[PDB]
């Protein structure tokens, strides 16, 4: 808790749906936003920041609470928009030798400033007195340790407890997090999706040699023809939906009632039957 | 508020699929909890966490959570998986809200009980006991689940296991006092200001987590439940 | 060093986006550089200048094999703003926007800085950006916007052995790296690959807003370009989408002289204000 | 809520072994029980913060194990006359007041800090129900702005419990007996620091006491020192 | 207790449609039978004024 | 807040223009006033008002007004003109803001004393004296411009020559107490609640008006400054 991770991580998919099975958590509160949302919304890095606390002191991690490790260790202000994921750690960083490894740093002089890490082990003053080191009837040591055993009970035993701070500065966002994306059906008129490339049309197979840093792709005016695939390289062409003019010939509403549909512009194959130019 | 079918359909060997919607104050923020009650005995926890299941719990189970509504699945069901199934969460806002209960009909070791029930005069009540044997009561809590002959049920209060903050529900708020004692096993409930209202069973359930069930929003369950007397006050 | 002027002739059209297209004329309006402009003959036979980027610069190097390695674009090259160091060292690449002010100078193991700060990208790209009379040439136009930091490179192995210039041809630019930070630069840092334990002089320019009609080929390759403003013959070529332009007379922009001075002439002043009379007196009021 | 013998007088220094049960766990967390010693008249005195390593004072009572889920005090041994109240803390859950026992009468016969620091109190003699009565423990030794200090109450015939515990500069939490009718506020930060009355509701009759440490989370702190309380004498 | 004012329903309502109701809600899918058990109450709360 | 440069040059022989910038709720409204201040020396008024200039200052320095901003010239700098020059101002939201300094470097009778300084404990202090000799105390108003070593000036409090309302700053309000008395010319400070932050001088500023520099926005000035303590405190 004196000594805390600072994890800057960006330029990934950050995929949060795996999260929720990598290790069993006990914690997945999240106050700024939903799991499901949060995988539609860029950012531009995340903070990791990682630490021990006891069962009891889970409760301590809030965007704005006071207690013994939350306004001496590590404060959280009013606008922390990511998750406190948490869990026991009470299988592998306790055993039965001793462990004078931790502290939470119990004397201070004031409340620290909010997401600050402060390493220091110099010997806590109480005023009126200049202690240039000495451990006695003025001044001690203002670190102490855990007594993590594993013969207790849950509330006093090891909580790993992880934060993912988000932030959003004037800087283009990094990671964003999975994208969707579905199979492609060919020679059918079907809407496309392609990199915000919308629209509608037949996906077809084209033999037009790409450069290897062409993506899309337009036409001598001012339209989109076709386009790479995100997926595997294969080079497709995207031509409208089938559309055109319904003429009636009709002989007059003075001997009959037949009439004859000319649809312009189809192979008969997609709207007697003939086919003319 | 959390939406659920009153009574599905179904033929055996096959699969169905019961549902349960909520806001993303209570299930987007939180997980589901699936509980199987038999017609006549006391209910039992199926599926926790919508991720993991009790050793007694068999793989004939399954949950899913995509969206803001989760989602049951039985493959395989028969006769034995005639019950009630019901959905829970905690919002928010301070509050366990249960769902309405599902009648999947289809025609073809620790003991928690408690105690202290018994007819009374309305206006006033008694205390509400229970009691167990060797479950260690410091490290984990309890809750107060009460059901109405007939209908459904829903959650009155909670007690951690480390005896500090405690809630209650909505209703019972502030005429309740709840707390324990240093002594073996035990959990008291004392009631006021009894609106004649209260005829119901107040199951003494048993939990797996320590604190409340509201800084620990993954971890949270309910573990066996426990023979609950039959209280009926009828003014 | 008293640093010369080159005539930099027909280079620099780089691709403005990712479209294909075929056997088309394309009239783009972006930064480009101007054709037959001066740009400056900085020689590394020692020269570390500081140059301003405006908005873009062409970069050149004629390098035998490692002379010229390492980019030190920023802003301020200091320790308060960041900066950025991309450096080609053996087979990889590093790209980094940490706030690494300097050591003592900017020369090249990581002898160019010597400090530790908080960074923003560690882009460590494995597969590197870079015959007796034949050198190379290779080209980089750096550009920046609101959001990306895009380079442009060309590598061509030029064969002629006349005196160290730019040589005859069109030659566009291929895009390999699209850096998404975003970090204001000012300044433009060079540096060569020291090594003490006529060889080569960089070109570099300065790209401008303008216009350029492109003609891409039928496979989807730039083949050649033409500016816009240059002269009477490329205005007409702009004007009109073909490089072939027939014979006559064809009306282009119109010109309109701007005014240079200007004048606001108002009536004499007169019939002042009584308050002379006001606050000069003896007995005022109560 | 402890479990503590009402009394304690059969085999005086030979069998007593008094301790505090109503435990049913490990003590929580920081395995740290300590034994006030409340006389008539002064204020307590510590006698022992850990199960070893006694502080300064009479070398005959230590060994504090913890047997079963009970601390057993060995004070066998120790003396034939002594008139006084051994009081033990436990139950270091997070936020949770009360860690004191119950009046225990040790007295194995029954018959038969001055200038340490500081001791200063306000001395409310007469006070009228209702009102803001200041109460403060200038200490012209230890910082009276930096260290973990706390107020403790105590009534005729009823135990101790934590009634007001202060951290170093960023903490004003309160015990549930008052539920936030009482308001801490700190003096200034070179001269001393007091407290507040708030209006009380008739039950702040109990005397009162400033402890320079903390009780159930307490620091060697070099030592101990207590000062002596005043009646607050309410008349409602 | 003379102003009377409705709560939330399971539909919407209609334009130009009285929504006079008597009964008593049913939250989800558990009818709690005319006595009010969680959840469930009567559309008729009273408007309180000072 | 006023714009100015930090540090200038110029050549001997001709004339340089010292410029400060600010906007119209400080220098739109009222007076700028420049101060030249020579390296070990106590300060001094060098221009008041933008038009006229005092007895002492001769001719060789000059000010404008023109627009929202302050302009100064010195036709025919030498060596003695190398010194800081500040630019002061006060602003309608009660203050009095100060430049930063100008080091324009070119490389070729009443007594106003005032002690009371002094290293104490931190977070306490002591109060800072003032006197003076015959100087008509009850017609003139004082002012307390601190200066930290090396540091700039910056204006603390000011107290009007009819004892009645005074003005702190935005950082000492609260915790200073000015005042006077009606023996001898002297001046009382009292400063509370010491931050460590006040290693400066604390000048003992005689000034020339009558009322608060806030009525008086053309006549509000400083008279010749004195030899003040230098009170470090340090922790
Ligand atoms: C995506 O992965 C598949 C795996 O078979 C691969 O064939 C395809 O080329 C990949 N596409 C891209 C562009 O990553
Ligand atoms: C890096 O440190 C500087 C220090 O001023 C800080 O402003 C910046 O936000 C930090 N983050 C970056 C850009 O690495
Ligand atoms: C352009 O495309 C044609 C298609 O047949 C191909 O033969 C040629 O190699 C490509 N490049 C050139 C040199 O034109």
């Amino acid at each position: 808790v004196y000594a805390w991770n600072r994890k800057r991580i960006s330029n990934c998919v950050a995929d949060y749906s795996v999260l929720y099975n990598l290790a069993p958590f006990f914690t997945f509160k999240c106050y700024g936003v939903s799991p499901t949302k949060l995988n539609d919304l860029c950012f531009t890095n995340v903070y990791a920041d990682s630490f021990v606390i006891r069962g009891d002191e889970v409760r301590q991690i809030a965007p704005g609470q006071t207690g013994n490790i939350a306004d001496y260790n590590y404060k959280l202000p009013d606008d922390f928009t990511g998750c406190v994921i948490a869990w026991n750690s009470n299988k592998l960083d306790s055993k039965v030798s001793g462990n004078y490894n931790y502290l939470y740093r119990l004397f201070r002089k004031s409340n620290l400033k909010p997401f600050e890490r402060d390493i220091s082990t110099e010997i806590y003053q109480a005023g009126n007195k200049p202690c240039n080191g000495v451990a006695g009837f003025n001044c001690y040591f203002p670190l102490r340790s855990y007594s993590f055993r594993p013969t207790y009970g849950v509330g006093h035993q090891p909580y790993r407890v992880v934060v993912l701070s988000f932030e959003l500065l004037h800087a283009p966002a990094t990671v964003c997090g999975p994208k969707k994306s579905t199979n492609l059906v060919k020679n059918k008129c079907v809407n496309f999706n392609f990199n915000g490339l919308k629209g509608t049309g037949v996906l077809t197979e084209s033999n037009k040699k790409f450069l290897p840093f062409q993506q899309f792709g337009r036409d001598i005016a001012d339209t989109t023809d076709a386009v790479r695939d995100p997926q595997t390289l294969e080079i497709l062409d995207i031509t409208p939906c089938s559309f055109g003019g319904v003429s009636v010939i009709t002989p007059g509403t003075n001997t009959s009632n037949q009439v004859a549909v000319l649809y312009q512009g189809v192979n008969c194959t997609e709207v007697n039957v003939f086919q003319t130019r | 508020v959390l939406t659920q079918p009153p009574s599905a359909s179904g033929t055996p060997g096959q699969r169905v699929t019961i549902s349960c919607s909520g806001s993303s104050s209570n299930i987007g923020s939180n997980t589901v909890n699936w509980y199987q009650q038999l017609p006549g005995t006391a209910p039992k926890l199926l599926i926790y966490s919508n991720n993991q299941r009790p050793s007694g719990v068999p793989d004939r189970f399954s949950g899913s959570k995509s969206g803001t509504s989760a989602s049951l699945a039985i493959s395989g069901l028969q006769s034995e998986d005639e019950a009630d199934y019901y959905c829970a969460a905690w919002d928010d806002s301070l509050n366990w809200v249960f769902g309405g209960g599902t009648k999947l009909t289809v025609l073809g070791e620790v003991q928690l009980v408690e105690s202290g029930g018994g007819v009374v005069q309305p206006g006033g009540s008694l205390r509400l006991s229970c009691a167990a044997s060797g479950f260690r009561f410091d490290d984990h809590a309890m809750h107060w689940v009460r059901q109405a002959p007939g209908k459904g049920l829903e959650w009155v209060s909670v007690i951690s296991g480390d005896g500090g903050s405690t809630y209650y529900a909505d209703s019972v708020k502030g005429r309740f006092s709840i707390s324990r004692d240093d002594s073996k096993n035990s959990l008291y409930l004392q009631m006021n200001s009894l609106r004649t209202e209260d005829t119901a069973l107040y199951y003494c359930a048993k939990d797996r987590s320590y604190g409340p069930p509201d800084v620990f929003n993954y971890e949270y369950g309910m573990d066996v439940w426990g023979q609950g007397t039959t209280v009926t006050v009828s003014s | 060093l008293p640093p010369a002027y080159t005539n930099s002739f027909t280079r620099g059209v780089y691709y403005p986006d990712k479209v294909f297209r075929s056997s088309v004329l394309h009239s783009t309006q972006d930064l480009f550089l101007p054709f037959f402009s001066n740009v400056t003959w900085f020689h590394v036979i020692f020269d570390n200048p500081v140059l301003p980027f405006n908005d873009g610069v062409y970069f050149a190097s004629i390098e035998k094999s490692n002379i010229i390695r390492g980019w030190i674009f920023g802003t301020t090259l200091d320790s308060k703003t960041q900066s950025l160091l991309i450096v080609n060292n053996a087979t990889n690449v590093v790209i980094k926007v940490c706030e690494f002010q300097f050591c003592n100078d900017p020369f090249l193991e990581f002898r160019v800085y010597s400090s530790a700060n908080n960074c923003t990208f560690e882009y460590v790209s494995q597969p590197f950006l870079m015959q007796g009379n034949f050198k190379n040439l290779r080209e980089f136009v750096f550009k920046n916007i609101d959001g990306y930091f895009k380079i442009y490179s060309k590598h061509t192995p030029i064969i002629v052995r006349e005196p160290e210039d730019l040589p005859q041809g069109f030659s566009a630019l291929e895009p390999l790296v699209d850096l998404p930070i975003g970090i204001n630069i000012t300044r433009f840092q060079t540096l060569l690959a020291l090594h003490r334990s006529g060889a080569a002089a960089y070109y570099v320019g300065y790209l401008q807003p303008r216009t350029f009609l492109l003609k891409y080929n039928e496979n989807g390759t730039i083949t050649d370009a033409v500016d816009c403003a240059l002269d009477p013959l490329s205005e007409t070529k702009c004007t009109l989408k073909s490089f072939t332009v027939e014979k006559g007379i064809y009306q282009t922009s119109n010109f309109r002289v701007q005014p240079t001075e200007s004048i606001v002439r108002f009536p004499n002043i007169t019939n002042l204000c009584p308050f002379d009379e006001v606050f000069n007196a003896t007995r005022f009021a109560s | 809520v402890l479990t503590q013998p009402p009394s304690a007088s059969g085999s005086p220094g030979q069998s007593v072994t008094i301790s505090c049960t109503g435990t049913s766990s490990d003590f929580g967390g920081y395995n740290s029980v300590s034994w006030y010693q409340q006389h008539p008249g002064k204020a307590p005195k510590l006698m022992i913060y850990e199960v070893s390593k006694r502080p300064s004072g009479v070398p005959d009572r230590f060994s504090g194990s913890k047997s079963g889920n009970t601390a057993s005090l060995t004070v066998s041994g120790l003396q034939a006359e002594d008139e006084a109240d051994y009081y033990c803390s436990s139950y270091a859950g997070s936020n949770n007041f009360d860690v004191f026992g119950t009046g225990t009468k040790v007295t194995v016969l029954g018959g038969g800090g001055g200038s340490e620091v500081q001791l200063v109190e306000s001395g409310g003699g007469l006070i009228q129900p209702g009102g803001s009565l200041r109460l403060s423990c200038a200490a012209s030794g230890f910082t009276v702005s930096s260290n973990y200090m706390s107020w403790v109450r105590q009534a005729p015939g009823k135990g101790l419990e934590w009634v007001s515990v202060i951290y170093s500069g960023g903490s004003t939490y309160y015990a549930d007996s008052v539920k936030g009718r009482f308001t801490i506020s700190r003096d200034n930060s070179e001269n001393t620091l007091y407290l507040q009355m708030n209006s009380l509701r008739a039950e702040d009759t109990a005397v009162y006491y400033c402890a320079r440490g903390e009780i159930q989370p307490y620091y060697y702190y070099g030592m101990d020192v207590w000062g002596q309380g005043t009646t607050v004498t309410v008349s409602s």
